[PDB]
Formats: C-alpha cells, structure tokens, sequence
C-alpha cells in the first residue's frame, strides 16, 4: 500500500462528502446483481430475484451499511489496514467461509458507484487513488486466510 | 449469453452515448492508464501524457469498434472477425488487460450517464464488455 | 476452440490416465488446497486432512466428469449441461478458482505421466481444461 | 518472503538437483508453445511455428538458461527478493516492456516442468512452496513497473 501523500488527500476529500449509509446499500447491492454468484452467501436475507427485489431489500441495505462502515473506518488508518482488519479477516475466513475474490469484485463496483455519484469530479487520478486503496483493502481482509 | 433485456439495455445506453463516444473512449484509456500502469507496456509507442492526440486518436478507434458491435450485437464474433485477429496474431495482449479496460468504460460511463447507469444497466453493459472481450481473445491458441 | 490435433492429444494422454483417474482427482484436489488456500472455502463441510475420504471420492467424482467430456470432446456443453447448471445456480464458485485447479490437474499429470507430457500435449492440455472451465461457468449470469 | 524453515528447505535442496541449463530451456521452451502470444517478445529469434521449432531452438535455450540463472540467483535472496530483483523490474519496465503477467505464466508452466522432472519427489507440499516462491519473484519483477 504505497499511497501518496497526494493521493491519500484526494482520497480522504472524497470521502467526507459521502453519505456511507446510502453508498452502502448501492454498493452491496449492485455486487449481487451484476455477478450474481455472489449470492450464495446471503440466502437469509429473502428475495434476491429481481434487482428491484436486491436494491430495496431492507436486510441488503443493512447490511451495506455495516460493510461500508468498517471500510470508512479503514480509511482512517490508511498504514495499518493489516491490523485494523485482522479480526474481520479470520472471521470472513474461518466463520463466513467467503472466497477472497468477493473482496476484489466489490472494490471494482465501489469504484463505479463513487463514479455514478461524483461524476467529473472522480477524475482519472483520483479514481487512480482509490482503485489503490480498494487492492489494499482486499488484500488485507484476505491476510488472515489459512 | 446476451438476453433480450440485455440487448435493450445495451443499445439504449450506447445511443445516450452518442456522439460523445471518441471522447469517451479516449477518457478511459486515461482511466487505464494511471490506474493500471502494467497496461502502458503495450503502447510504448504512444505519447501518454493528458490530452495526447495519439490517445484521441485510438479512443475513437476503440469506441467506433464498440459502436460496430452494438449495431451487430446479434452477430458479433462475426462483425468483429477482423480485430480479432488483430490481437490474436499481431497484437497478443495478454487476455487480463481485456478486464481492466472494460472496467474503466464502466467507470467512465457512470462518470458521465447519472440517469441511466442503473444497476439492470450497469450489469448488462458488464455482460457485453466481456462477450466483446471474449470474442476479441478468442483465437489466441 | 480445441483443433483436431488437440482432441487427438487430449485423448491420448487420457487414456493412459486409464484406471489412476480416481487417485489423479484426488492428488489435484490436494494440491489445490495447500498451494492455494482460498480454494478451501467451498469445501467447509469437508475434512480436508491428508487421506481423507470426503477428498478421495470427490477426487474420483472430477475425474469421472472429465473422462466424460474427454469422450464428448465435440460436444462438450450438451455432455456437461447438467455440471454446468449445478456450478451456476447452487455452488457458485467464483471462476477465478477453475484456473487453479487446472493448474494443478496439469502438474499432477505431469508428475505421474512423464513421457507423455510433452510441450504440445502440455499445450493441448490446457486449452482442454480451460474449455471444460469455460462451459462450467458459462451460464453463471 | 512468508516461507516457511520447512518450506525454504524444502525449495533450496530440490533445487540443489537442478540442471539449470535444461529448466531453463524447457520452460521458456513450454511458455511459448502453450501461450502462443508470449511470442511477441523474441520475434528476431527465428523460427517458432512449431513446438519442435521452439524447443529445438538455440537461442530460446540460451535465453532459458539466463533468466533461470536469475531466477536461481533469487533463491539465495529469499529474504529480499525486491531489492535483488529491483534493476531487472526497471529494466523489464522501462527497455522490454514486458507485461508482469507473463512473469505469472512463466512460474507457473516452470512448476509443471519440475513436477516433469522430478516426479514423485514434487510433492503437494512441495509444490505448495515453490507457488509462494513463484508469486514471490513475480511480484519482484513487477515492483518497479510505473
Ligand atoms: C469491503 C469488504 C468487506 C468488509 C469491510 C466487510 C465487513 C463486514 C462486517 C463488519 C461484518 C459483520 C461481522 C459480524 O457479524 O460479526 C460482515 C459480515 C458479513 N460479511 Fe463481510 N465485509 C466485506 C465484504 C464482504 C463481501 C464481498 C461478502 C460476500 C460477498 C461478505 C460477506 C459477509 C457475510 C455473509 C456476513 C455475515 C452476514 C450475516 O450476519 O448474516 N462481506 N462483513
Ligand atoms: C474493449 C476491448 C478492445 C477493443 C474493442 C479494441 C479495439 C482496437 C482497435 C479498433 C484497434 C485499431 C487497430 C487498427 O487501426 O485497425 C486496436 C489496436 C490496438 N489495441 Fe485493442 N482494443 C481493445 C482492448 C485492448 C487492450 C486491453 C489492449 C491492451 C492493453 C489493447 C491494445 C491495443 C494496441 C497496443 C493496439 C495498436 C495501437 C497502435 O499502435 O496504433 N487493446 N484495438
Ligand atoms: C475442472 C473443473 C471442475 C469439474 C469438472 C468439476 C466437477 C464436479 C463434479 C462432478 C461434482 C459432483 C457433482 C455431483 O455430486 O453430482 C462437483 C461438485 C462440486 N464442485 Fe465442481 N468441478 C470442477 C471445479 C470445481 C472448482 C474449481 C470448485 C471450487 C474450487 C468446485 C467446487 C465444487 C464443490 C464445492 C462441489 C460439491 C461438493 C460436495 O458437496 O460434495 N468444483 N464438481
Ligand atoms: C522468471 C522471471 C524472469 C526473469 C528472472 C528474467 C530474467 C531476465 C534476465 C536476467 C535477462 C537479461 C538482462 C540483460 O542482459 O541485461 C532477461 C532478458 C529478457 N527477458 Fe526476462 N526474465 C523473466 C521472465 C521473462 C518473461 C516471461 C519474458 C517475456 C515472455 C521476458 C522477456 C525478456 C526479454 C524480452 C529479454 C531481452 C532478451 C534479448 O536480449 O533479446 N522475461 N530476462
């Protein structure tokens, strides 16, 4: 995770104008409609047939928003994701059996959803900055797996 | 497989695109460029700096080609026949770049289409971006 | 797409596999999860320790379904329909994991089948494996 | 490097019974025939329509013989592989332009080849050792890529 200064500003100006709750449930919701294999994990949660059954599902928006809010809060720890994502690593790998991929694919659309809502102003360098800190975010949630 | 929904949504996405394709095109490149800097090894004969009229130049050529598929969607290997040997025989990129530059015209299509990057849309436009893909490394061996 | 001088290398090279089928899945399967790790998620509900018997027979279950398609080499999605609704609608392996266990189904058969492994056996090999990875996921979305 | 005194020891004494010259060649030899696009990186070394043109020639077997040479000069860095392979990065990058995913390709049809050779002594531990060692040295190769 080699972020520069500069990048680690833009990242941060970004991120104070989202509204992680809302970006939360767009973000795990559009994951589990544009690769649906990844709803093997999330039968509990009710009807996932149509994306109008996953993008309002209450249980899909709760749980986007929990997931974001341990990512926002990795941002403020940009030199230790290893650390601050050990314990949720070992429960991803050990409890909720979740191949390290899925980490990946939601990085990917977190960045189209950063995109939509932004516009020009997530220009090249910055979405550059993110897609960095995305691969850092992965790599640490999967450091834990054995 | 393409589905009938996909179709639709891919054509009616591709025509707000209109002509802002070339430019659009071009922004992601620049996109995959800084973002991925691996993929920069193939154009080492490109001058790679902002606003590069080389850079211009291929976007149109990539987004004119994406343009063809869409107007052939129902006969796409076949329409893009042609660049696919291309890349199999002369180009031979490696097959991951395929996603990589897919990804940044996601990007670059919810950067500049608020209203109808919808998450149907968003997973149909990822569908055809990898069927084009597949068929363009489709006679690597 | 796998030409005639691959079928004929693919047949081949199999058929010496003969009888070992069973014990080659398993050796795969078991090189899989200590080289690559991830891969051990989808299989919870086993004993993944040396010798296992849950392994031994999934072992022989792969195996079988790739002497299948060894024999219906032509006509691989209709052979494999079945496999291939049951990786997309209920398992829904990621399909980054088809390409390690190639991989490994690959070095195991070089291991026990020396001779035999020759570059364009070797070469057939893979296109083989990555065609079986491909119908297994094609109907993922 | 995460290895192992089990897996190091493991990977230097396997290593100790390789002919260098022959790997080297058998794997760039295997890399080109089984990833025919690989190709485009030694089009002045002459004929490579065939598998037994590619393997037959001399200068593949030479070219071979140096890069495992390298790579057999990493094994004894295992602590630093990025500061050992740092100048052969820059120079892949910044003179070759090599894509760092043929350095993937090469690990991997190179751990097919031992397992050609050594048959019942690669084992599943063993082999599990040389794929971290492999990432390892591709991973080096790539750090300096910008
Ligand atoms: C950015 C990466 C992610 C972060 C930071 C994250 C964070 C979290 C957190 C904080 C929890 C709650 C832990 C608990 O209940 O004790 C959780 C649970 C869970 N996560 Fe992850 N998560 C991530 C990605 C994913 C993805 C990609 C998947 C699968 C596609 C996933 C699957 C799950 C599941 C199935 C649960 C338990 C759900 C339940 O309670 O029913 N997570 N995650
Ligand atoms: C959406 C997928 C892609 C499409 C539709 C596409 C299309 C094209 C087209 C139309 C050309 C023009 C060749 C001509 O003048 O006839 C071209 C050339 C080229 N493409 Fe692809 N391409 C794709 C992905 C890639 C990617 C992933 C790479 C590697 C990063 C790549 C590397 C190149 C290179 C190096 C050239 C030659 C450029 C030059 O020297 O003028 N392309 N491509
Ligand atoms: C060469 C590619 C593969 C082939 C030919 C193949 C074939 C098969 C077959 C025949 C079955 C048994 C179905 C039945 O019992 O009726 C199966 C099941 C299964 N496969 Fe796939 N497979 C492949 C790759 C994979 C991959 C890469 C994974 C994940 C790493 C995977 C995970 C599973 C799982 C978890 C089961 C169910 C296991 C159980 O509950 O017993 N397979 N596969
Ligand atoms: C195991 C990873 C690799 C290592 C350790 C390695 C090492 C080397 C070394 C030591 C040289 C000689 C540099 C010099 O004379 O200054 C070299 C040259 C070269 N390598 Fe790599 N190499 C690797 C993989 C690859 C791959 C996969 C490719 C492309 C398929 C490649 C392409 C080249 C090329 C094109 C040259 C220049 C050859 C010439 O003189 O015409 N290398 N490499």
């Amino acid at each position: 995770m080699h972020l520069t200064p500069e990048e680690k500003s833009a990242v941060t100006a970004l991120w104070g104008k989202v509204n992680v709750d809302e970006v939360g449930g767009e973000a795990l919701g559009r994951l589990l409609v544009v690769y649906p294999h990844t709803q093997r994990f999330f039968e509990s949660f009710g009807d996932l047939s149509t994306p109008d059954a996953v993008m309002g599902n209450p249980k899909v928006k709760a749980h986007g928003k929990k997931v974001l809010g341990a990512f926002s809060d990795g941002l403020a720890h940009l030199d230790n994701l290893k650390g601050t994502f050990a314990t949720l690593s070992e429960l991803h790998c050990d409890k909720l059996h979740v191949d390290p991929e899925n980490f990946r694919l939601l990085g990917n659309v977190l960045v189209c959803v950063l995109a939509h809502h932004f516009g020009k102003e997530f220009t090249p360098p910055v979405q550059a900055a993110y897609q960095k800190v995305v691969a850092g975010v992965a790599n640490a949630l999967a450091h834990k797996y054995h | 497989v393409l589905s009938p929904a996909d179709k639709t949504n891919v054509k009616a996405a591709w025509g707000k695109v209109g002509a802002h394709a070339g430019e659009y095109g071009a922004e992601a490149l620049e996109r995959m460029f800084l973002s991925f800097p691996t993929t920069k090894t193939y154009f080492p004969h490109f001058d790679l700096s902002h606003g590069s009229a080389q850079v211009k130049g291929h976007g149109k050529k990539v987004a004119d080609a994406l343009t063809n598929a869409v107007a052939h969607v129902d006969d796409m290997p076949n329409a893009l026949s042609a660049l696919s040997d291309l890349h199999a025989h002369k180009l031979r990129v490696d097959p991951v770049n395929f996603k990589l530059l897919s990804h940044c015209l996601l990007v670059t299509l919810a950067a500049h289409l608020p209203a109808e990057f919808t998450p149907a849309v968003h997973a149909s436009l990822d569908k055809f971006l990898a069927s084009v893909s597949t068929v363009l490394t489709s006679k690597y061996r």
